[PDB]
């Protein structure tokens, strides 16, 4: 019944290897610097604190605020999320590659390293859309989904299945309600996976 | 309509975050 | 006696998860992007050494050297730290909330992975201090401490217990002995950990 | 006397290493 | 035969320590925040793609391409990377200290996270000069070697043994073929082991 | 030869990346 | 009937001292550097040549051509004037100061600084209009003019006189037709003359 | 109608040309 | 007792000689582009209006104001002046030359140019000193002078004779009253003439 | 034999129309504003004297020194010249139409504006050629000249007659000597008349 | 007193505007 | 020689002093 230590070894091994292929060890054709973009955050409103002042010898010089980029970008460390007003948002994002999508990933940090102790800021119900271009403005349906805030930091998604498999370059994230923070929801990072077209 | 509207706009666009986009071709990897 | 392979796949999933978690899953009040900030170095000297040059086109532009402000950042690769002429320093630190402190982290990189094989740059001596406002000269003693060059990388630290505990938003750190560097200290990050006043 | 000069410095803000200030609020996380 | 739950977890933190010291536990001393530097890319020519477009207000600024210097930064997410024209490229690295070289470093990506499938892109047969100053033309052979596609991301080499062991501070990485990319050959990561002249 | 011009060349230091050298000395660590 | 020495002195430094004054010893109240401004220039285009490249160390930078600001500054050298595309223009302007309007000034270079030989560019037909506010479409007519090109440079025209004088502080030029030109219409200076509400 | 548009147009505004306005009051002078 | 026609274009001929050559005729050592240079404005406060403002794509940038350094550059069209609240002003000039300083000019507007009517910001009474070094609080007295607001645009003021001569390299500008404009003082040309120390 | 008053204002109002005119009611087919451009200075050095610094918050900015280019610019205050070491120089122009060149225009300051009362820094043997394009080494010769001293400071020069009368768009003014200045030599402004081709 | 304090000031010095000077020698001319 | 080799040069064109050059058209004027 009981593991040898080269067998224990192998595990922990392979757990890593695992770690270090962006937790997932698949493909993200979102990520900014293997050719994701953002195109387009429609009407949402960038929430605007006026708190994170930048000055050089006591001079005023400008107010930092995080872009809708960050989304696609790794580091997820407290405050390295995209703030938008309210808790309706969007978010059109342009692929690396055309693909069959097959699956999606969201990530917010956990509550142990949020200073309050909740994570209320965190989206809830969302759902992901495929556009034919980027000035269509209703796409098809690839699924509806809720973040569990009582579940881990990274979550991971699957899309409808279809008896006719259309394929994307253009995604839209629309985001519907958040866990009860008043003012704003943060977006850490989103991923789009699937099948590239040969 | 609002709902109309919103599809119009892209703030992002009309913001001072800077903008970078791929113009049809993934960069090397 | 001998454990399975779900309770060795149970244990090593488990230290993966708290690896993620900014290693030790505890909120870092003084983390910058997260709301903390480097108010002061009082009377500190940044090490100018002039050796690294900014140039394009072979036109000289800038030397550059590290900021005060990446002591709360978490990169600690070999030269992402503040260097201070002498063995005596001052950190005046504004943490992102109001919080009773409780403990305190200090990194250096280990022996490992410096090219000389010692670590003589790191702090040995040191203090943390609680402030009611930026401009106190002399605050309230949170603990005396020592970093311990044959320790690990990562050390904590716990805070003075006292009868009535007392809320800051502004820590100050000193830095009295290094071990051994005839030119200079080396840190590279601060954290404190406690809880916010509710 | 030294020490009382040292509590009056701040060489950071006179420096050429541009500052962040949080003014009162925690940004958004 | 069998291990304990105590052994299964000294097991576990040993490797997760190991991985925290840039993976390997042993000093790079051309990793450029630790005082390594590129002098030069020879006749190489950098790949133009004029693909990824900077912009503010709809006003095109600037076009992005990866420099040579990100080979000597740790990042190796896809796409950070420097790419260079055809399948032979040149880079010259001045180290953080004169040392006697050991041993080599190179990392790519996993074919798990490129977009393809493939990592055609990657180098295949490459080798190693030591030489005694910036303009010298033709090095000291200190090895030649082959990454291998089919191989772990990071991959490691050892330099020749000679009778005599001569210190450099100045190293030249030759590529002479990839693995079959017919525009573009990539490079994420270089590093160099050895140790301190005294 | 072509062998002898591409010694003479670094179109790095004529490119718009710029350029980070250490002068003889290792920075702080 | 002749003249003495004293009296030749007295004509002689009578005409530099006018000259001294602007040339004309009035007011004027659209002058940019007492307080006069550009608002609009309306559907104007202004004339894109792409002939004037401005390069450092051979590196393209930027293609300089002239702003309606300079129909309210006082150089009038060959090529300091405002071009626009065709025989038809439009300039919106704010005057220093709340005035009766009493006479306006156009200038353009003479013949005999022009390389060609003619001045076919210059303004032929045009009106002046007075504006309650920036937005109005059609403003009150203060007069329409012809500059001659067999004049000289700098000519003077006198508004119409109605029984109840209105005060304005915008007024619009509006030009017509030009000297034959058939590409575009080059404006070098215009001048606004009158009376302050008291 | 052609007439109706330049009216509501400002291509100065939407150039690379800077503005200088004096907002209500003279320079001094 | 009348003069011919070839007597008086030689008057004409040598009034323009000497206008063109700076109007007097005589080198000014204060003149910028010559070698002087503006060392102080002493506790001087400039006014500061906040009306001037430039703005691109509709985006304010900068608020314009004059700069001390115009009082020695010779464009003396309206506006072109520095200006200081009240009418007590201080300003230390560095001379190109060391030189016996024998004469000072000052110049404003004439009444016909300014939009109201009347010069009430031009200096009144003032005096010039001579000074050893930048940091002499009290200098030797050079004289002291009132302009006239009912004499010349250029008016020029002899310095006091002293038995023995004293050479200086800097000078300073003192205003002790205005001719009656209750917010500020407008300074357009000062300029200092004399003979070079051989 | 006298003239009347008529008679005398009709000679001053002309002596003032051709001073207005440029001073000489000719085409300047160097000037920038116009259509000229500096091309080349071959091998001159431009006189580094590393005297004139600008500062901001007491921080030094950049030396200033004058470029090439003001020599086809208009004003001629002391200093606003191109200085270049020793008394031999180079200037390769390109004219704003190709033209049949008939005389030369050189301007200095007069004695009495230079602090010295002396200008020893003024050229003196020089000569012009004209070049079929911007990379002929040697041009034809359009006449060789003598800058006096003791002359005017606005002196013209006639191009020498030739039976056949041949067109250029580029000029090479070279300076073979000037009035004794041991260190560099100073060009105030440069102009090209002549009869553009039909 | 304001006197003594006033001599010590320099407000251009402190101020947006850039300085220009002359370190000791006179420009060529 | 030292004659052959001025011509080559090209000082003002390898300096901080910026170039305007007209691409072969007269500017409106
Ligand atoms: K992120
Ligand atoms: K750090
Ligand atoms: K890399
Ligand atoms: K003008
Ligand atoms: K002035
Ligand atoms: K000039």
């Amino acid at each position: 019944g009981g593991i040898t230590e080269a067998q224990a070894r192998a595990i922990v091994n392979s757990a890593l290897k695992l770690y270090s292929q962006d937790k997932t060890g698949m493909v993200d054709f979102a990520l900014e610097s293997g050719g994701g973009s953002i195109l387009s955050t429609r009407c949402s409103e960038t929430y605007e604190t006026k708190t994170a002042l930048m000055s050089l010898f006591g001079i005023p010089l400008w107010y930092f605020s995080q872009s809708p980029r960050v989304v696609i970008q790794p580091d997820i460390y407290p405050g390295n999320c995209w703030a938008f007003k309210g808790s309706q948002g969007y978010l059109v994002v342009r692929l690396s590659m055309m693909i069959h999508p097959a699956a999606f990933t969201l990530e917010h940090i956990p509550k142990t390293l949020s200073p309050t102790g909740n994570i209320s800021s965190a989206p809830k119900d969302f759902a992901v859309y495929g556009l034919e271009n980027e000035y269509q403005e209703e796409g098809q349906l690839l699924g509806q989904f809720t973040y569990d805030q009582d579940g881990e930091s990274l979550q991971m998604f699957q899309a409808l299945k279809r008896p006719d498999d259309t394929a994307f370059q253009i995604v839209e994230l629309r985001i519907f309600s958040n866990w009860g923070h008043p003012e704003y929801t943060c977006l850490y990072r989103f991923r789009v996976h699937g099948e590239p077209v040969k | 309509e609002e709902d109309y509207s919103c599809a119009l706009s892209n703030n992002f666009a009309r913001s001072f975050h800077p903008m970078l986009r791929y113009t049809n071709g993934p960069p090397p990897l």
